[PDB]
């Protein structure tokens, strides 16, 4: 009895949605949608059909279009999937000056980021990948040992999240953490 | 100021500075892909089963006619059929529409399309005849474009001598860009009259042609063109060839159209939808004037008889048009709201809009009309976060593109004069002036 387009809905968080709640009636009783986002119904000629413009969408929300109608009152759900890049992308406090020889853990504290099934972290030394994981966990930590050698003074480790929305035909995501440059001795 | 659009103090950006945007894109683009060389055709180097000498296309352009063709001699010429009766610039000719003129939702054809110069395009695969694919390698481009150049003279001909009175220079020249942007769309496939069988089969025609030639394209350049109806290189070879197609229609012509951004017009950068729904206001205003001069009998119950036919025919008429304006402007508002939002969300690549595929242009030309009219662009803040308008409505777009010149009294296309209707509402029910005089 209750349509709903769109039917599942991809969108930035803070971000807006026009959705159209409709019916198989012709003369309905009732007729809206039930949702603690803000609205704004747009004014069309149709008395079966209903849009609305949802703001400030913070959450995965799922606006549930309502109708009364003669055969029965039906329900229609659309489902909204929101995204955003993590909040905190930064490696563990670690001091430059570290010897040759040295077993050196690197710790990288990933804070938010969704959609997580898209979010992967990786651990770099210049632009070569070390460790790439996909975030799990809040903070996702990431971590890679690296034997402390002659060659790697002066090389710039650092840690990148990659929220891959290409599937879903958006943009891939990138962050970056502030570098860490490692300094050799002995 | 524009009489529907709420009190503003922003910068205003017209269509045409849009279309100029679009078309610093368009060659961006071609030069880019530098498929402009291969893509660019000299019709005085293909080949024309039809009789015509090639080399016309260079030393007498204006001179080509049905001979310079690979379209089955049966398509007697590119205007063959079309409009018989002459009803395409009578002032109240209707405007045909639904699931029988077009895929896309609430698109009014004009009459002026509707009766178009492009038999010779129809007629080039017709049950055997096959000419155009039976050339010689390397000329299949150039006898293309001497079709598509035939086309464009005839349908700008064929508006000079059908034209509502021809000492309206202006007219036939907006008549004109409209007709070659139209051409463009129909070369690109993008033209929304998508439901006409002979304009079906125009389109197969077009991508098998674009099948030989995209095959006969360099092997680096071949590589930059995906698609099965071949859209972007369809896209690519108008830009490349827009300039000889607008040169081919001011043939004839003793009072030459004008280009204005680089000698060519801007319309075919703006989407047809939007053409076609400015073109309507247009053509509405010539109606409300020929209906409002109906009411000069009603001078003065009594003998004031003609003159209650004449405000209720007027009444009558008015309502079917505003009918199809109800649809133009519903349709309108839904396509600036998602063009809008998709700008709230930070654009493409932020946000992928539900739209019919024949909006997508519409929603994205209207999305930058909306940004560089002062909206604000970027994903919302919340998106990024860190640890520690006059064109809003059909009627405000027409009061600022349309030519409204020929409304007479009845002339604002909304009916509040910003948000019962105001005296000047272009679809009341009697002219404000005739108020004293239809209540006789
Ligand atoms: O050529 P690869 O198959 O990539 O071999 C690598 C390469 O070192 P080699 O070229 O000496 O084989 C790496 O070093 P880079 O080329 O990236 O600088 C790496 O070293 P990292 O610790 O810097 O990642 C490591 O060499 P190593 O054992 O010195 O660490 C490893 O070579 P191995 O096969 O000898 O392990
Ligand atoms: C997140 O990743 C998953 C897995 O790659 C994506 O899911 C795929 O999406 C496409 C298009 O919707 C489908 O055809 C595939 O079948 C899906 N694969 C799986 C294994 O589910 C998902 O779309 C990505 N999310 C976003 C927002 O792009
Ligand atoms: C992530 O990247 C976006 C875009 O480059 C940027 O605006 C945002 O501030 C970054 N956030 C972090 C935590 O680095
Ligand atoms: C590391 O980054 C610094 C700038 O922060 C740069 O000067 C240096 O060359 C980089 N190291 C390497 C090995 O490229």
């Amino acid at each position: 009895q209750t349509s709903v387009s769109p039917s599942k809905v991809i969108l930035p968080r803070g971000g807006s949605v026009l959705v159209t709640c409709s019916t198989s009636c012709d003369q309905p009783k009732l007729l809206g949608i039930e949702t603690p986002l803000p609205k704004k119904e747009l004014l069309l000629p149709g008395n079966n059909r209903k849009v609305y413009e949802l703001s400030n969408v913070q959450e995965d929300s799922q606006p549930m279009c309502y109708s009364n109608c003669p055969d029965g009152q039906s329900t229609a759900k659309t489902f909204l999937t929101v995204y955003w890049t993590p909040e905190r992308v930064e490696l563990a406090p670690l001091p430059s000056w570290q010897p040759v020889g040295k077993n050196l853990t690197l710790r990288c504290q990933v804070e938010g980021g969704a959609p997580r099934a898209n979010l992967t972290v990786v651990l770099l030394r210049g632009e070569k990948e070390l460790k790439r994981e996909p975030a799990v966990g809040e903070p996702a930590e990431v971590t890679t040992t690296v034997l402390v050698r002659r060659d790697h003074h002066g090389a710039n480790f650092s840690c990148r999240t990659e929220l891959d929305l290409r599937p879903q035909g958006l943009e891939l995501f990138e962050n970056t953490s502030a570098p860490y440059q490692l300094q050799t001795f002995g | 100021s524009n009489p529907c659009a709420k009190p503003h103090g922003k910068k205003l950006a017209t269509v045409k500075q849009i279309a100029q945007y679009y078309k610093r894109k368009a060659y961006i683009q071609l030069n880019e892909r530098g498929s402009r060389s291969a893509l660019k055709g000299d019709a005085s180097q293909g080949q024309y089963d039809r009789g015509g000498k090639a080399d016309d296309f260079k030393t007498k352009l204006c001179e080509i006619n049905e001979k310079h063709s690979n379209a089955r001699s049966n398509s007697l010429n590119p205007c063959n059929g079309k409009d018989n009766n002459k009803v395409r610039f009578n002032v109240g000719t209707p405007w045909q529409s639904g699931e029988k003129i077009a895929t896309a939702t609430d698109v009014y054809l004009p009459p002026r399309r509707q009766h178009f110069c492009t038999s010779n395009l129809e007629y080039l695969i017709n049950g055997g005849h096959q000419a155009i694919l039976n050339v010689k390698n390397g000329k299949i481009n150039h006898s293309f474009l001497g079709d598509v150049l035939l086309a464009a003279k005839y349908q700008a001909q064929h508006t000079m001598k059908d034209y509502k009175s021809k000492n309206d220079k202006e007219g036939i020249c907006r008549a004109i860009r409209y007709s070659f942007a139209d051409i463009g769309d129909i070369i690109k496939g993008t033209d929304l009259w998508d439901k006409d069988g002979g304009e079906i089969k125009t389109q197969n025609h077009l991508v098998t042609i674009f099948d030989k030639i995209k095959a006969q394209l360099p092997k680096d350049i071949k590589g930059k063109y995906t698609g099965t109806k071949h859209l972007e290189l369809r896209k690519d070879w108008w830009e490349a060839n827009r300039d000889q197609v607008w040169k081919a229609m001011q043939c004839g012509n003793d009072n030459p159209c004008s280009g204005e951004s680089d000698h060519t017009p801007l319309h075919d950068y703006i989407p047809q939808r939007l053409r076609w729904m400015t073109e309507w206001a247009e053509w509405y205003c010539k109606e409300q004037s020929r209906l409002y001069d109906k009411l000069k009998v009603c001078e003065e119950s009594g003998e004031c008889a003609t003159c209650k036919e004449a405000c209720e025919e007027y009444n009558k008429e008015i309502k079917k048009w505003e009918q199809q304006w109800d649809a133009i402007s519903y349709k309108y508002l839904m396509l600036y709201a998602k063009a809008r939002i998709t700008a709230i969300n930070g654009g493409p690549g932020y946000y992928n809009t539900e739209v019919q595929e024949e909006d997508k242009p519409v929603v994205d030309f209207l999305y930058n009309l909306y940004l560089q009219n002062g909206g604000k662009k970027g994903p919302p803040p919340d998106t990024h976060r860190v640890k520690a308008t006059p064109y809003s409505t059909a009627a405000g777009y027409i009061h600022q593109e349309a030519h409204i010149g020929d409304c007479q009294k009845q002339t604002q296309f909304c009916k509040n004069k910003n948000g019962e209707a105001d005296p000047t509402y272009a679809f009341r029910d009697k002219p404000h002036d005739h108020d004293t005089a239809c209540k006789c």
